[PDB]
């Protein structure tokens, strides 16, 4: 039973684009099941290491009216290759699951228009990130991955 | 959309549009295949 | 951050752009194109050798007609009156119940536009060996009227704007019709299908025979006249309509006979299926959709008093797939103000409920509920193939 | 405060920002960043090395083909075949179902775009001993539809377009595969997964011996050839498409074969529960959501006639808890339009319900009703792990 | 009125301002101000002396620690070893059950920013009467793993970087820390309340006692030293994220544990009263709103098989008021998809109650609806103090 | 038609221009004028005298005291002691609930603001001939709390600023009152209807008589003393908000007491009427509109247990018209979450009714149902006066 604080869905945001999610094989998701990986993942595929931003254009449900933010978190790490992936996150258990003051954070209102459009900036004590699938060796080659974390959260 | 919202959708119209684009430039010239003239089409017949 | 205090733009909001115009207007886009700046170009060898323009069109002559040219043509004889409009005609002899025409390409480029203005030009090939000889009017008169169309002989046609032409040698001519008209354009002999606004020709061309023709032995009693329309000079188009003309890559067309009996628009596709509303979901009933209050409406049925009727599909293939398809069905009225159809076993059922129905009966009668179709009958629930005709059975109470 | 009475602007609304577009085009953000001119920098030791260009990354060869060149074979044997187009290949011997394949990487650079067209070059590392001497045809055949891919010898091969090549003491070359075709670019060979649209290569490599190899007794009979492959110097691709290729990152894939039996896609996760237009709440129904009328929809089953059947999923675990699990259902039309799922105890009663309401029964029947699991049964209610699939029981009337 | 026909600009709206962004960014405002062009303007006398800045901020002493210094701490001694970056901790000794912190300024300026670097300086006033003599180690080990913590003594200390210091008259210096480090930035120790990424320090400090001090008879054995920690000249901060500390204006915390049983969240402040869903109003039930539909919702208690549970406010002060305050309740599914609470007379008429629900029974059986409570007595109707704890009662069935 | 590719301007919706700003800032407007460019002009006739602003307005007397003084006021007698703020007051002696106040110009234009600074000016005019012969003293004291308002005398007021003034020929003066405060501004002195946030005046006035009238026998014994407020040269006033003051224009008034009942606001005016949720439309319920489910609210009344209550309206005029004036009625939970009211035809049935519905009845009970007023008797169907007062009955039950 969720507050108007917490986060619906956190995913680590990366260039090397998400694990596929083919889905359950029950219920396809039929672009990644068909279309598999994509261009942007297919090139991040030719390249060992790279450094800079990213743009995202959420686009929301168009029957729900309610307000909704946006967190970035450039402190979490990516935990190996395994949960990279969207993150229905669950009761609130650590300050992973809530709205937090610091962190960037914007908030689009779905009545006026349900598409926000972000710019994941750079933010790591890194030369330049990892861009293969990620194993994480060292554990703090985990911070050397995801750009940050992005929690979208509706009120 | 859901299967659950796409049942507002069914039969509703969806009417589209063209139009040459500026760019556009057709070439040979070609005469025109024969016309059938509108006013003369059948009336619809109480 | 300094904070911007001032009052906002009040600015109108709509939806789109304008379809209308065309010219001098940027018109703003969501590209699909992936650069920007991009746009389409053309290559040394694939340049567009041809300038699309009305004038461009307009001035290519297009075949129109083929008079013969006898012999034993008297003095007098008409060869052809064709209108002195672009649109110039020449019907094919086709079997198809919308006769396909011929037109000149300014026939065609001038259906377009609602009004036209300024010189026509009728090229006229003679067909003859130069041993051939003969002379022949192509007058042009100003105002006739369609009841004035008749009592016309070359003699009358002397006395207005007229063009004799001999026969000899040189084989061929160009007659340039006049514009001569109180109208400074001139409305369309035609239009979309709307036949009041559809003004008959300004003026007519004549092409009497004024000396007939003088063949030897030797050579054909008979001599073709091609004419040819196009485009004068001055001739000049303006105001964009709908074209009075359609491409004959198509020509089927559907007439809208009332007395064939069908769903509403936006009420078909549909199949027979359970209703909350109607006998407790028990008996079926047609839907367009799988979502709740979705039933299919129908049009009234118009039945005089001491009378019954009950539908029966002409082709049972397209009707709506149940445990049977259903060829059968009653329509009548839900009591939410729209005519709910009943899908039933057979002819016999329908005319049943259909005597229960209008015998003083209704939907809750137990008589009538037995003769619905239960719900288990409802199948794969296949939808019906487009919206299919029902002929409407009919018979005395 | 001037009023400021003139019009406002007219501007219509659009949702978004174009997708396709990525050139000379400035793309407004909501940045996450703090300082609004801030941008992303390089320090002296992070620049970045390599410019990303379909280039840069067309003119790396690629290991992708390796012949074996016996001693024993004649002059006319041949070595490989492959199509002049970038998407040579080398299949991955794996156990997979859908096996791997080896790109080279103006291959892969390629398959994201429609278009290509260009010289590629092989090289070929003959490799051997400078003791070893041969002779070899690396010839080119515009125009060979697969039909004619067969019928080939290298004496035809000689006729086009060839190069012979002496290995003696320098063990290598690059031959430098020409353009030719009638279409200015050349469509992708392969594309999204639709067959239709995958255009076979314009024209075909081959590679005979022209000199059988001639080695010393104390050196190998046998020598490799590596043939790499890498964009030419006038390599060039345009239009941006869907890849034909996919990553191994994940090779999982899943058929949509309609045989087994699940609920309609947006209606899971379900869970066992009550709903008030079912047998006023008295008994369980399943349910994708807490909310009022949010029963999950479910497929209409294929039952010829005189058979039933009832639903039993493959996996227990995965079934909605209640205080047993539900691994047993019936499938049944609400009379809202939509098909609900009825969890029933055991097989046996699932049978029972089955028998009943393809039996001309209802829901509202008694002996239904009482078949029924009663409201007390819920549990917790947990929602059942995704959209489990469902085996479909059948069985006789 | 010239008319205005051109294209209009074609923007896609958002709802709001970024909030992320604060600097080179007008900011544009509805003022309460008057004025538009007004802004706040400081008078000469009320100038801001103190221009904010993560630097001036961190180049302030903040007393962290106290060591005392005994004479007879032999040469080996440990005095202490706090970590070398800014995060160093003084707690305090409070009976809170969560324990208060001191920071040096450097430690909350830098707590509230992913990321720091450069060198700390650790001011040591090595309190002493000149009489007193003695020297002491300050070194630096760069990479020491918590495992490595220990293992240490001074010898092994001076095998790094270290500051040898002897107090004689000067009582006084101020080691400055190095940052060595292969991140060109250092993440926070800390973080918000999310154990995982918070990253142990770079390095330690450690100061043992080189030479154990050598008191006079006539002045104390032992010396108190300070240890005050400053932002260095390089010291700097950059991402900005959530601060890992909290001030103590408020130590108020709430844990979320299960066991304690409440409304679901938004279905608080409730009171008791009539819903026509329910026993045709006639019995009494739990509502958030005055507005039909809106009965609150509970969470499902979780009852394992041959058992029930009702429910007992922990304070009767907060119940919702109705002609008796309600400390008593039963929750059962409503079969509207969620689970409605029924207010009862007392703990033996919702044990009964909850006999039957969970004995087969059902809410519009007439031995369950003796047992709700008629609609007269509704009272007043007072909502509930905020969203009160609910005890579970539990019997065996 | 050049295509505009270009990404668009994202700029955030806002539903009005702001209300606050007033001044540097163009406000556009929907003007109701003909011409854009048009703006009201004043004929050279016509022009604005006035040039309205705080200071024009503070610079203007009113008188605000009128001091009597006669002969035998000794040494030490106070005459006034008005506070040193703008709003000096003078009671006007009227019959009203709600008294009106005189006010100088500069103590109604500093009502509308929240903050006063710089001084004012007491213009004095002793009204006598120049035969009269006195003097007093108009002293200030800075930092008087009302509990040291009193224990003051002329002597103690000599030790602050005063200004001593000799009638006798000239006989008038205009002592200027320092603004002595630690705050740079001061706060109004009273404030919008709250009485918290109302400080009290900064300083006090005093005119104590330094030596008594000595008057001729010949001329009277009592000397007036107008006493006239002006704002200074210095007065100035800052932020704007609610004026302290309301115009006389009109003196009414409403108490909120909550004693009397009445329809919950938004809820009137009501008519009787029918509603399909209540008694199956065959029986009366007050309705605030005509459209479904529109019945009016009511307050819960408050009845302790044991007791019961039903409405009598004070005025019959303003009942809602049926067939008879609904003076009575009884209101009662509609089991849709508010209280609906259900006029009767007399107290009595109004008690019986009650009665019963505390009497543990309901509505549905056929005791009840027959209480309740027939649909035929709706009539005509007037809607009530505003919201009518309803008188509370109460009885025993
Ligand atoms: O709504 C409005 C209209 C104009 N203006 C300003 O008024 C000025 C004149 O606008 P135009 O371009 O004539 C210009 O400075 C505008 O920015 C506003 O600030 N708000
Ligand atoms: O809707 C409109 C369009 C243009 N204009 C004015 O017309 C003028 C020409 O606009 P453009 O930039 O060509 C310029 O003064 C605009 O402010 C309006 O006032 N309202
Ligand atoms: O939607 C549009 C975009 C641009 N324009 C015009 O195009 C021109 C270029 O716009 P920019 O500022 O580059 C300028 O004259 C604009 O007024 C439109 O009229 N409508
Ligand atoms: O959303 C935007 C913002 C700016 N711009 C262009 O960017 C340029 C700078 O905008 P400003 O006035 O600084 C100018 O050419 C604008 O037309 C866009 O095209 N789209």
């Amino acid at each position: 039973d969720k507050d108007i604080d917490h986060c619906m869905f956190t995913f680590p945001c990366l260039p090397q684009g998400l694990a596929l999610d083919i889905g359950s094989a029950g219920s396809p998701h039929e672009i990644f099941n068909r279309c598999r990986d994509g261009i942007i993942p297919l090139i991040a595929s030719g390249y060992r290491f790279y450094r800079g931003d990213l743009r995202y254009k959420i686009v929301f449900p168009s029957n729900v009216n309610s307000n909704i933010w946006v967190q970035h978190r450039p402190d979490r790490r990516l935990e190996g290759w395994s949960a990279a992936k969207i993150v229905n996150c669950d009761a609130v258990s650590t300050g992973q699951g809530v709205y937090n003051h610091g962190y960037a954070s914007h908030i689009q209102i779905t009545r006026v228009n349900n598409v926000i459009e972000l710019e994941v900036p750079f933010y790591n004590a890194t030369c330049y990130n990892y861009l293969q699938a990620f194993n994480a060796s060292s554990a703090a080659s985990s911070y050397a991955v995801s750009l940050g974390e992005i929690s979208v959260g509706f009120q | 959309a859901t299967s659950d919202d796409i049942a507002s959708i069914v039969n509703k119209p969806v009417t589209i549009y063209y139009s040459i684009g500026d760019g556009m430039q057709f070439s040979q010239w070609v005469g025109y295949q024969p016309m059938m003239i509108l006013d003369q089409l059948p009336a619809p017949v109480v | 951050n300094p904070s911007y205090q001032q009052s906002p733009r009040h600015f109108v909001p709509t939806g789109m752009h304008s379809l209308a115009l065309g010219t001098n207007l940027v018109e703003p886009l969501h590209a699909l194109r992936l650069d920007a700046a991009g746009t389409t170009q053309h290559p040394v060898g694939c340049a567009p050798d041809e300038d699309m323009t009305v004038s461009s069109i307009a001035s290519r002559y297009g075949l129109i007609r083929r008079v013969q040219w006898k012999k034993d043509h008297a003095k007098g004889s008409l060869l052809l009156q064709l209108d002195a409009d672009p649109f110039v005609e020449q019907r094919i002899e086709g079997t198809n119940p919308i006769s396909l025409y011929w037109f000149a390409p300014v026939g065609v480029v001038s259906s377009m536009f609602m009004q036209w203005r300024g010189s026509l030009e009728y090229r006229f090939d003679i067909i003859a060996s130069q041993f051939h000889t003969g002379r022949l009017i192509v007058g042009y008169v100003p105002g006739l009227t369609a009841s004035l169309q008749l009592q016309m002989d070359y003699m009358k046609l002397k006395s207005s704007s007229y063009v004799v032409f001999d026969l000899q040698e040189s084989n061929s001519f160009t007659f340039e019709v006049p514009y001569v008209s109180y109208r400074p354009w001139w409305v369309r002999k035609y239009g979309g299908n709307y036949l009041p606004s559809s003004t008959d020709a300004p003026s007519t061309l004549f092409m009497y025979v004024q000396v007939p023709l003088i063949p030897m032995e030797a050579v054909s009693d008979t001599i073709d006249i091609n004419v040819y329309v196009r485009g004068g000079s001055s001739f000049e188009v303006c105001v964009p309509v709908q074209p009075s003309l359609g491409l004959n890559w198509n020509t089927d067309f559907i007439l809208r006979n009332d007395e064939e009996y069908r769903a509403k628009t936006g009420y078909a596709p549909y199949y027979a299926g359970v209703w909350h509303s109607f006998n407790n979901s028990n008996s079926l009933v047609f839907r367009w959709g799988s979502a709740s209050d979705q039933i299919a409406q129908w049009p009234t049925i118009s039945v005089p008093r001491g009378e019954l009727a009950f539908l029966r599909i002409k082709d049972g293939k397209q009707a709506a797939v149940g445990t049977q398809p259903w060829r059968t069905m009653v329509v009548w009225p839900s009591g939410h103000g729209y005519n709910i159809g009943i899908p039933t076993y057979n002819a016999e059922r329908a005319r049943q409920l259909a005597q229960h129905l209008y015998g003083g009966g209704s939907l809750t009668d137990e008589k009538a509920k037995q003769l619905f179709v239960p719900a288990n009958q409802q199948g794969p629930g296949k939808v019906s193939n487009g919206n299919p005709v029902w002929e409407v059975m009919r018979a005395p109470l």
